[PDB]
């Protein structure tokens, strides 16, 4: 199970697709409903994958966080948890860490990073004051451009 | 915990011995409470923290934008989950507002009433509270980069102000005078903090690399200099000592340098006591305000570490913790004893609370 | 027990005569001037330490 | 605002330190016991411990010293208050008036620094030189003992090591050498310094720094001519002397920790040592002399001399006997006799005082269904732990019991008229008569000559001419003393029966049915002199003479049936003076005229334990001020009796009472004996100054106190009890007891009062894992039902292992009937910091067995519980919840309420409930039987730790701190708005010196100025009582507090208002609203000029309302009136 789901995390993410797989997503998803641990372990190879100097991979592990946390309680307790290293490598927040070639997939990941903090914020920031204080961080003190395009 | 009140009710333990037991466990389990908060105001940075002495109800918060707020921390709220409202703010809207950034703000230590905020704009302004408009005003040639006011001292309120400027400044609030200057420091005086102990001794630290002790009295010479190695020079640490702070009883003190170094030392005799901190990395210009305990067992120092608060023991040098949570480098920690709670403002404009969570 | 041999007596008569009373309480009125006062010499130690 | 009056009714009993010396003379041994504020001094003399004199000190002594500086012909003593009050006195006895001079006195406070884990510790150089006191670590201040400068300027000398576990002064060395075990991150090391004066500075110590045990934790100063010291850990002790170091570590001592240490012989040969396990050892030093002549140390040896009470500080007074101080369990005075008994223990318990405190928890039960509120506290720890019954009383000290049933009266007789005590004791029976002769402590039947056996005697004494007179239901016959023989016989007219009877030494006073005869006692004649009918039948008659009369009284008092009168006639005309109308259908039983300090009074006891009280004019024969009091159920016989010097009234009825007079107030106060049915005083050879006390079927003989006190009785449970509850219904008491097993399973120490239970239950409960490693301890508790009357261990049930019974609660839940004992525990295992489980127990004790009638797992700890409205309020961890009682006698949760740090103490009145939060100051909230939240009503913002909470009223709050201080808050419901209200505004303040553990509604008093009450307990046995007061009483009250300090100089100089006012670590202002019971009551003790200096000139209501001049009479009445209520 556990080789399977790692296959299953490879495949999603080293395909290089603009958008995941439906099939090979809701076979994830069941997996990662079927056990919570099954649901850490793929926390935690998201988040090994999200370290790849690769932006189509890093965006691939973006939108399965993105999936999960949105349909997982617990996954949302996993991300809240490592919140300050999730937007350190999706949004490229450190000076010192750019994000990844290519520079379109690069923009593409952070427009999308970008929006998903903010519809996350707007869900879930009174209970996730957490997640909502980075959000101001890198709103207000970042002077990220919400409205820009890129 | 039950064995602590089972020892207090048969007397086996005196009732001091429970109290600093649970407050040291206290403060190991500080932890960033998410449901209590403090209203994000502050535009900018947290350059200072400072509650007020007799009750510590009230709280002070200087910003980089120039904003003061004067928090409260009774929960009125009825409710687990509150935000610890401004009940006052001066702003860009008032008229005495700083125009620049608020370096620190310390209440009077006698009358909660008036209260001190020195800032970048050249000033030091003495406000009351019951209108919140400047009593006082006092404008210097330099930059203001610390003020404080002995809180051992009934005789006189004198406040002591370090600058860009090498020379200290005594200035008199009753008497309404700037007058006294103390000499021999070569560059800007970044800390400057009165011995809680002895009412006329004062302590201040520049970018020279050495901390001089002073008798106010004496306005000839300077009595001490802190040196790292005793003599085996003259230095209190290999690059700015932008910390300053007394420890509670007075009978140390403890310094912070831009080496990423923190010392103490005797406070009457002035040898380091050769405590090992480690690495305490600060890379802060301007000085590091950091805060030690009162009524614990082991006196703990919160020093900001980077976009952390490092938790170390000052009769030991162990590093207790390192509270994380802040995104931006914490500037400013204060700690209330009352209940033994934390309040840590960093540049990113948040003012998190770090309280003891047991359950 | 040997050790037990020679335990001091200050006085022979001493619970001699020990039968198996709570004390009267005192009451002062009159006042006597106190012949010394204990005053904390303010001399601070660093000061000395330092001139020493 | 508020008012309120805090006296103590018990003083502290716990010791905590005590010295002996020479202090009231250069040639006496003088033991000085500190407890708390009390000093007490005695003298060891061939009688034991005479006390010398008791000093209430304004402060709590941490530190008692006697030294002798070179030129003092007796030793001073140092004490230091835990305010840092020092102060050196002395004894100065001129003739009698004993004096307690203060040659020194000042406060060494330090305005900041942290008090020493270790505590204040106080030593003084072998010399006497100076004293050093190490109060906040990193600063030894050093006071110099010189005679000649008038200022002791006592100054701080820097310390390096700031954890400095113990000091002591060395002998054996030139300069004042300090060795002091001090800790740090390495480990225990113990150091030596000398302190020089003229630097004053420390100097590098005669000996190296050297490691010691890592639990060295006493340091003791061995003397000339071994010198060095000796550090004492848990399982090593050492010796230290320069390079002479010496180490043993028995196994004995390693089971339990030395607290304690005296020196027996001066020359440091002999040393006692007391474990907190309650064992006494004996420390050898086994000097060796070499061929030099310098004498050394040659081994340690530590001999365990015997068992004796948990020893807080011993002193070997003098041949043999030492005082085994205690403060956890009842103090001790024990003889170590060289030969070991057959247990093998050298220590015979030669005296037991009592020690009351720590009083974890107390009740007020009226046991008695008296009315006389019984305090039942459980007291002590360890094997020392005990319920104590504090009963309100006088007590009688009997030293014979006869048994002969169905006694009908008691007389004392006196045989021998040279002999002017009493050898003869009649008795009266059904229509017959037994007398009885005391040879001694012989007490047997004889028959005396002139006196009937076979009629029943109504009086029978000693009479004027060397006579004896026997009054029966048949004639009245008058005995010559000497020649034992009838010598005159006076019966009625018509030989009808004699029905009520009255005689004193001269007079004879005789009803038959209506008639009344009143005859003379002259040389063998009983002269008839008058006669009268009376309007009804005759119940009963007094003539006791009273004032300057001369044995002759003018008076006869009379009691009648069918209009229940008390009538004052003539003698001898029998004229009507006074008629007094008692009221019911109930006849008067008993009727006399006393003289309480020299006022006259008339006393009636009707058939249904009422009795009236009159003032009594002798001259007019007239009756005033009407009291009515009641004494039980069954009809009184009133009886007086002399004690000290002092006449009262004994009471026999269901309910002993003695009747007494206090300051111009009659007092009545219950004797401590079932029922007495008669009674007479009784001064024989084999029974001196004593009493002859009779009921339904025995006869006892014994002594008794001159007046009432707070008499203790002790039930003994060798085990820690913490929590006590009654339960009426069942007849039991329900007490919480927790004792120490070490693994083996596992063991317990000693038989307890568990163990022995006469039925032991165990919990098995379902809802529910370490190695516990060999002779590693553990704490089962039990649940202990307990008789009432018997106080034994009727039942014993033991919680699961690993589980601690934390509170318990006796009350009815919901619609139930049944009354249940509910107790919470939680599961407390080793390696967590607070436990993470627990459950509420709901036991009922029905015939006789108690049942596991319900359970209820719950997470956290139940710390604890309380009845609210059927509904069980219960404090687990951080939160507070409800809990009621379902018709399937099962607990459902409501509702809970997070905003509780840590709810330790509750309270409820009505629809309130007061939470005492472990830090953050009382809470008030109230319940929504609507919603179901604990709406905050109001709180208090003050950092304040406290131990415990009470409610006084609706508005009042009264409250302890961590800090031995009391406070008491008011809900502002003056307050305009949401903010203000839910604001306590600390109304109240007050430093009580004592840490009280308990409060509890209840007086011990039979039920004014003051209005409710509240008794509180503290850790040193301190029982105190806390009321309320009107405006204009605590005005006056306040102006004489402060008139009386200026009057009263007390010991130490200290001033009563810096001793009482409001102190913590982060604030200190003086008491507010609140009235010093002690210093007034000393109001009655400064002698009448002093009472008119305090007096002069205050403006005082007399109940009129108007501000009059009080006088040194009005405040004496205003202050027995206040020590009456407790």
């Amino acid at each position: 199970m556990d080789q399977k789901l790692s296959k299953l995390v490879e495949e999603l993410t080293t395909s290089g697709e603009p958008r995941l797989n439906p099939e090979k997503m809701k076979e994830l998803k069941k997996i990662c409903k079927s056990s919570e641990e099954q649901l850490s372990r793929a926390y935690r190879l998201l988040i090994a994958q999200l370290t790849q100097e690769h932006a189509e991979i890093r965006l691939s592990a973006f939108q399965i966080v993105e999936e999960l946390f949105v349909r997982s309680h617990q996954f949302r307790m996993l991300v809240v948890s490592n919140f300050q290293e999730f937007l350190e490598l999706t949004l490229g927040t450190d000076p010192a860490q750019p994000l990844p070639p290519p520079r379109e997939a690069a923009q593409r990941l952070r427009q999308a990073t970008t929006r998903a903090v903010e519809g996350w914020n707007e869900k879930f920031g009174e209970a996730y004051k957490k997640l909502a204080l980075g959000y101001h961080f890198l709103r207000h003190n970042k002077k990220v451009d919400f409205q820009d395009t890129n | 915990m039950l064995g602590f009140l089972s020892a207090r009710q048969t007397g086996l333990e005196d009732p001091l011995r429970l109290r600093r037991a649970e407050s040291t466990r206290r403060v190991l389990g500080l932890e960033l409470n998410k449901d209590r908060d403090v209203e994000r105001i502050h535009g900018g940075g947290i350059n200072t923290l400072d509650i007020e002495p007799v009750e510590g109800r009230y709280m002070l918060s200087g910003g980089s934008d120039g904003v003061i707020v004067l928090y409260d921390l009774e929960n009125s709220s009825r409710q687990s989950y509150y935000t610890c409202k401004a009940v006052c703010s001066i702003g860009r809207d008032h008229p005495d507002v700083h125009r620049y950034s608020v370096e620190t703000v310390q209440w009077y230590p006698h009358d909660t009433g008036m209260f001190t905020s020195s800032s970048f704009d050249k000033t030091l302004k003495v406000w009351d509270t019951n209108t919140l408009q400047t009593a006082d005003v006092f404008n210097f040639e330099e930059t203001v980069y610390s003020h404080h006011m002995s809180p051992v001292s009934t005789k006189h309120c004198l406040v002591a102000v370090g600058t860009r400027g090498p020379k200290v400044q005594l200035c008199d609030l009753k008497s309404g005078s700037c007058s006294h200057i103390l000499q021999g420091h070569r560059q800007e005086i970044l800390a400057v903090s009165w011995s809680p102990r002895y009412d006329y001794i004062l302590a201040t630290a520049s970018a020279d690399s050495r901390v001089k002790l002073w008798d106010v009295r004496r306005a000839s010479g300077c009595l001490i200099t802190l040196d790292q190695h005793n003599g085996k020079a003259n230095t209190a640490h290999n690059g700015k000592v932008n910390g300053l702070c007394f420890t509670s009883d007075g009978l140390h003190l403890l310094t912070v340098g831009t080496d990423n170094r923190m010392r103490l030392w005797n406070s009457s005799n002035g040898e380091n006591t050769l405590v090992n901190y480690g690495k305490v990395c600060n890379n802060s210009k301007k000085g590091l305000k950091f805060t030690v305990s009162c009524g614990c067992s082991s006196e703990f120092v919160f020093v900001p570490y980077g976009s952390t608060i490092a938790v170390y023991t000052v009769y030991s040098g162990e590093q207790i913790t390192m509270l994380k949570g802040h995104y931006k480098t914490v500037d400013c920690c204060v700690f209330q004893s009352n209940f033994q709670e934390l309040y840590s403002g960093s540049r990113d404009c948040n003012i998190l609370a770090w309280v003891p969570s047991l359950y | 027990a040997d050790f037990l041999k020679g335990l001091p007596v200050y006085n022979k008569s001493n619970f001699s005569r020990f039968h198996a009373r709570r004390p009267s309480v005192y009451l002062p009125t009159r006042e006597y001037p106190s012949e010394q006062i204990i005053v904390t010499e303010k001399t601070n130690i660093l000061l000395r330490y330092l001139h020493q | 605002m508020s008012y309120n009056y805090v006296v103590t009714a018990q003083k502290p009993t716990a010791v905590n330190g005590c010295v002996t010396g020479h202090f009231t003379s250069a040639e006496d041994l003088n033991l000085l016991i500190a407890k708390n504020t009390r000093l007490e001094i005695y003298v060891v003399t061939a009688e034991g411990l005479r006390p010398v004199k008791e000093v209430g000190m304004y402060g709590k002594i941490a530190v008692m010293e006697l030294f002798r500086p070179k030129g003092e012909s007796k030793d001073l003593l140092f004490i230091l208050t835990a305010k840092y009050n020092a102060c050196i006195l002395e004894y100065k006895q001129s003739g009698e008036s004993i004096d307690i001079i203060t040659r020194a006195h000042g406060n060494v406070q330090d305005r900041i620094g942290r008090p020493s884990e270790t505590g204040i510790i106080g030593i003084i150089d072998p010399e006497c030189r100076m004293i050093g006191l190490r109060l906040y670590d990193g600063l030894f201040k050093v006071i110099p003992l010189d005679r000649d400068n008038k200022e002791l300027k006592a100054f701080n000398i820097r310390l390096e090591e700031l954890h400095v576990i113990d000091v002591k002064f060395l002998y054996g060395c030139q300069a004042p050498t300090i060795c002091f075990v001090y800790q740090d991150p390495q480990g225990r090391h113990v150091k030596t310094y000398e302190v020089s004066l003229r630097e004053k500075e420390f100097n590098k110590g005669p000996w190296k720094q050297e490691n010691v045990e890592a639990e060295a934790s006493m340091v003791i100063a061995v003397p000339e001519p071994f010198g060095g010291a000796i550090i004492i850990g848990q399982e090593s002790i050492t010796y230290h002397n320069g390079d002479k170091y010496l180490a043993i570590a028995p196994p004995i001592i390693k089971q339990s920790t030395i607290v304690c240490h005296n020196r027996v012989d001066p020359n440091g040969s002999r040393y006692l040592l007391g474990d907190m396990e309650g064992r006494l050892f004996m420390l050898l030093l086994e000097k060796e002399e070499q061929m030099d002549g310098t004498v050394t140390l040659k081994d340690l040896r530590v001999e365990l001399l015997g068992e004796t009470s948990i020893a807080e500080c011993l002193t070997y007074l003098d041949n043999g006997v030492v005082f085994v101080g205690s403060r956890l369990g009842d103090s001790q005075l024990v003889k170590l006799n060289v030969d070991s008994n057959e247990q093998g223990s050298y220590v015979v318990a030669m005296e037991t005082f009592t020690n009351l405190g720590p009083i974890v928890d107390m009740c007020v039960v009226d046991l008695e269904r008296q009315g006389q509120g019984q305090l039942v506290t459980c007291s002590g720890a360890f094997k020392e732990g005990s319920l104590r019954i504090i009963r309100n009383g006088i007590g009688i000290h009997e030293h014979a019991s006869i048994d002969l049933p169905g006694i009908k009266g008691l007389w004392p007789l006196r045989s021998d008229p040279n002999r002017e005590t009493d050898d003869t004791l009649v008795l009266s029976f059904v229509g017959q008569t037994r007398v009885l002769m005391l040879n001694g402590e012989e007490v047997e039947e004889t028959e005396l000559m002139g006196f009937v056996d076979d009629q029943q005697t109504f009086f029978c004494g000693n009479v004027a001419h060397q006579q004896l007179i026997q009054i029966t239901s048949a004639s009245v016959r008058l005995v010559s003393q000497e020649p034992k023989a009838l010598v005159s016989e006076w019966k009625e007219p018509q030989a009808k029966n004699i029905s009520v009877a009255s005689c004193n030494s001269s007079q004879v006073v005789v009803a038959v049915g209506r008639a009344l005869y009143y005859l003379q006692i002259h040389p063998q004649e009983l002269r008839q002199i008058s006669h009268t009918e009376m309007e009804h039948e005759v119940a009963c008659l007094d003539i006791t003479p009273l004032g300057d009369s001369n044995g002759l009284s003018p008076l006869c008092a009379i009691g009648l049936w069918t209009d229940i009168s008390a009538r004052i006639l003539k003698l001898p005309s029998f004229e009507l003076l006074h008629k007094e109308m008692l009221g019911g259908e109930i006849i008067p039983r008993s009727i006399l005229m006393t003289t309480f300090e020299s006022s006259h009074y008339l006393l009636c006891a009707l058939g249904d334990g009422a009795l009236f009280y009159f003032g009594l004019n002798i001259e007019t024969g007239l009756l005033s001020d009407r009291k009515k009091v009641t004494l039980g159920t069954q009809p009184t016989v009133l009886r007086t009796f002399r004690s000290l010097s002092t006449t009262n009234v004994f009471a026999c009825s269901d309910r002993p009472t003695v009747i007494y007079s206090s300051n111009h107030k009659l007092v009545f106060s219950n004797v401590n004996l079932k029922e007495v049915n008669y009674m007479c005083p009784l001064n024989s050879d084999g029974y001196p100054d004593s009493l002859a006390l009779a009921n339904n079927s025995t006869l006892t003989i014994g002594t008794i106190d001159e007046i009432q006190k707070l008499h203790i009785r002790t039930v003994p449970l060798y085990e820690s009890p913490r929590k006590i509850c009654y339960q009426e219904v069942s007849q039991c008491f329900g007490v919480l007891s927790s004792r120490i097993e070490v693994q083996d399973g596992t063991t317990a120490l000693r038989p307890s009062a568990s163990t022995q239970a006469l039925s032991s239950s165990v919990s098995s409960s379902k809802l529910f894992p370490h190695e516990t490693s060999f002779g590693e301890e553990v704490e089962v508790h039990n649940l202990l039902i307990i008789d009432q009357h018997t106080f034994e261990v009727l039942h014993a049930h033991q919680f699961l292992q690993n589980e601690y019974a934390l509170s318990l609660v006796s009350c009815k839940l919901g619609k139930d009937p049944n009354t249940y004992f509910i107790v919470g525990t939680a599961m407390v295992y080793p390696e967590e910091a607070e436990p993470k489980q627990g459950r509420i127990v709901v036991f009922q004790y029905s015939d006789g067995k108690l049942q596991t009638v319900a359970e209820k797992e719950v997470k956290g700890a139940v710390y604890s519980m309380v009845e609210f409205n059927g509904k069980l309020l219960a404090s687990i961890n951080s939160t507070v919840r409800l809990y009621e009682w379902t018709t399937e006698k099962e607990l459902r949760t409501e509702c809970n309420h997070y905003n509780n740090i840590m709810a330790l103490y509750l309270k409820t009145k009505g629809d309130f409930i007061l939470v005492g939060d472990l830090m953050r100051s009382v809470l008030l909230l109230a319940y929504k039987p609507m919603e179901g939240n604990f709406e905050e009503i109001a709180r208090d913002f003050n950092p304040n730790w406290m131990s415990a909470v009470e409610i006084l009223d609706d508005d009042n709050f009264l409250g302890a701190e961590n800090a031995f201080n009391l406070f008491v808050c008011q809900k502002d419901s003056a307050a305009t708005t949401d903010e203000e209200r839910q604001h306590l505004q600390e109304v109240g303040l007050f430093h009580l010196g004592e840490f009280v553990n308990v409060f509890c509604h209840g007086s011990l008093v039979m039920q004014t100025p003051t209005q409710g009450s509240v008794l509180f307990g503290t850790v040193n046995g301190m029982i105190g009582l806390v009321t309320s007061l009107s405006e204009s009483w605590y005005n006056l009250l306040l102006d004489m507090q402060n008139r009386l300090n200026k009057v009263i100089k007390s010991v130490g100089k200290i001033e009563h208002s810096f001793w009482r006012s409001f102190h913590t670590e982060r604030k200190t202002e003086p008491a507010t609203g609140f009235i010093d019971g002690d210093l007034i009551e000393s109001f009655l003790d400064i002698s009448r000029p002093k009472m008119q200096e305090v007096v002069a000139n205050l403006q005082y209501d007399d109940g009129s309302g108007m501000k009059r001049e009080a006088t040194a009479d009005d405040l004496i009445k205003v202050v027995e009136e206040l020590t009456r209520i407790h």
